[PDB]
């Protein structure tokens, strides 16, 4: 898998992005732009603002 | 890269 942790809280501000709180893990599907990123958390698939993250050593 | 916690622009929706 290709992974990041949450380092920040993020609450969305649309309906397709995820909520982050600190310390989640997210495994990392693809970079939609600069910045933001889909992924999977907790069974949702959605998008997320990749400078809230750390990508992981892969493995 | 350095983590900020302020979002980018977005331009793609979905």
């Amino acid at each position: 898998k290709r992974q990041c942790k949450v380092l920040f809280e993020y609450i969305p501000q649309n309906e397709d992005e995820l909520e982050l709180k600190v310390g989640d893990i997210i495994d990392i599907n693809e970079e939609v732009e600069e910045g933001w990123w889909s992924g999977t958390l907790n069974n949702k698939l959605g998008l997320f603002p990749s400078n809230f993250v750390k990508e992981l050593e892969v493995t | 890269p350095t983590p900020r916690p302020v979002p980018m622009k977005r331009h793609i929706f979905r």
